[PDB]
């Protein structure tokens, strides 16, 4: 699923709830910067609730975190 | 939030040297293998440029003679050759915590040679005179240091007050500065004096420059 | 192309309020964030704060908090930014900035810019009078000439010599405060080859009266 | 209640090549 339409760029856009799909994996929240150490040869990850906490862009090599968004 | 603190405040690099500027950050904001760091180079009447985005890498179309690295809360900023279009303000930026914060501004001289001030003094134009008025001035080009004294003389006589002084940036290509001075005075003093004398006094001239005319 | 666009200059007395238009060409208005710089002479540089032009959310500083006021217009893609109550303390140039995103954020574009003045003083159109030393004998080979413009407000006003035909020897200087008017002083050097078989011009542009003055020495 | 995102991000990896 790397190649749909027009979308192949849609440049970064950060400090906001928005619907994301990386890689094909879809999901929402909240992008925020990240301070933790990840090895390169991985993709993603995972927290203990089997949901994605962070992210790693296919071009730029680069980690970001997946905040939830706020809920009631 | 996260605050930058930049030394020194100005800097005087003269041409080939390297010049070094230090942002310094509250907190760190390396995240990553990654480092949050922004400069940015603004000119009077211009608005700021990007000239080196994550340290690491240059701007397309900045010229090589920039450069920089870092580590840390301190990082520095490279200049090597020193050109006389370098001159100008820079500034530091962090994106790692809302707010962003910006440096607080360093200001850059070049060096070079000292070069005789240009004295030249215009008397009032009769336009003016028409209106009840009349302002002497008088310009000087092409000075370093900065650092210079005007004074004036009307008919022997010195007087401090009224006297505008305004002085430039350096220039990007002749690389010196630029001011002018304005007497201020009005229609019945001026038919009362002939001459006016516009004097200057800089370092390397042991006599200061009279230039005067006769009404 | 990508270009920014900013009034001049915008007069307001104290206890009115400001209007500050940002036109985006080239790129979408919705999908980036906008960013507003608060340059104060001396003072560096200033935060002001951020919108999104999707859902008019709002990042602003607590500096500003309860001051400014930020507001976006989707159908002509313009952002604007409002002050409540300028001040003299308030008097500053404002830039709208793109916010562009490859990892770290920096900014990659900047406006043209907007002086704001707080005073109290009215509209008065710009004095130009001619300089020159009336004669010169063997003194240079070179012809060096002034325009000197005074009574006119706000700052600050485009000076050109022929409409911009001289592309050197062209020095602009700073204005001063003095009974609530501005006066600049500007020098222009020529060959002893050209000043006597051609005459130049001081062309003075003041938007902000609306007025144009062109004066020949 | 829940916010909802006004905006959509869906970035793909570059091409090297495609299978034709």
């Amino acid at each position: 699923a790397t190649v749909c339409g027009p979308k192949k760029s849609t440049n970064l856009v950060k400090n906001k709830c928005v619907n994301f799909n990386f890689n094909g994996l879809t999901g929402t929240g909240v992008l925020t910067e990240s301070n933790k150490k990840f090895l390169p040869f991985q993709q993603f990850g995972r927290d203990i609730a089997d949901t994605t906490d962070a992210v790693r862009d296919p071009q730029t090599l680069e980690i970001l975190d997946i905040t939830p968004c706020s809920f009631g | 939030d996260i605050v930058l603190t930049q030394s020194p405040a100005s800097l005087a690099v003269s041409l080939g040297q390297r010049a070094t500027i230090s942002c310094r950050a509250s907190k760190s904001v390396s995240a990553s293998v990654y480092s949050y760091m922004h400069w940015y180079q603004q000119k009077p009447g211009q608005p700021p440029k990007l000239l080196i985005y994550l340290a690491s890498s240059l701007e397309s179309g900045v010229p090589a003679r920039f450069s920089g690295s870092g580590s840390g809360t301190d990082f520095t900023l490279n200049i090597h050759p020193v050109e006389e279009e370098d001159a100008a303000t820079y500034y530091c930026h962090h994106s790692r915590e809302l707010p962003p914060a910006f440096g607080g501004g360093t200001k850059l001289e070049i060096k070079r040679a000292d070069a005789a001030p240009t004295v030249s003094i215009f008397p009032p134009s009769s336009e003016q005179l028409t209106s009840g008025g009349a302002s002497v001035v008088c310009f000087l080009n092409n000075f370093y240091p900065k650092d210079i004294n005007v004074k004036w003389k009307i008919d022997g006589s010195e007087r401090q007050n009224g006297v505008l002084n305004s002085w430039t940036d350096q220039d990007s290509k002749d690389s010196t500065y630029s001011m002018s001075s304005t007497l201020t005075l009005t229609k019945d003093e001026y038919e009362r004096h002939n001459s006016y004398t516009c004097e200057a006094t800089h370092k390397t001239s042991t006599s200061p420059i009279v230039k005067s005319f006769n009404r | 192309q990508v270009q920014l666009q900013q009034p001049g200059a915008e007069l307001v007395r104290p206890g009115a309020s400001v209007k500050l238009s940002c036109k985006a060409s080239g790129y979408s208005f919705t999908r980036f964030w906008m960013n507003w710089v608060k340059q104060r002479p001396g003072q560096g540089l200033e935060w002001i704060g951020m919108i999104h032009p999707s859902d008019s959310e709002t990042r602003l500083n607590q500096k500003f908090k309860d001051k400014a006021t930020l507001t976006v217009d989707k159908s002509s893609t313009t952002a604007y930014m409002q002050l409540s109550s300028p001040t003299s303390e308030d008097s500053a140039v404002y830039y709208c900035a793109r916010k562009d995103y490859d990892y770290d954020a920096w900014f990659a574009y900047w406006g043209q810019g907007t002086l704001v003045t707080v005073s109290a003083a009215k509209t008065t159109p710009p004095s130009v009078y001619p300089l020159a030393p009336g004669s010169a004998a063997q003194t240079n080979s070179m012809v060096t000439l002034g325009c000197l413009v005074k009574g006119y407000f706000p700052e600050p006003v485009t000076v050109t010599w022929n409409s911009g035909s001289l592309s050197s020897g062209v020095h602009t200087f700073p204005a001063v405060l003095q009974s609530d008017l501005y006066t600049l002083s500007s020098s222009v050097t020529v060959p002893s080859s050209t000043w006597p078989s051609e005459t130049v011009t001081c062309n003075v542009a003041h938007p902000a009266s609306s007025t144009k003055v062109d004066k020949k020495i």
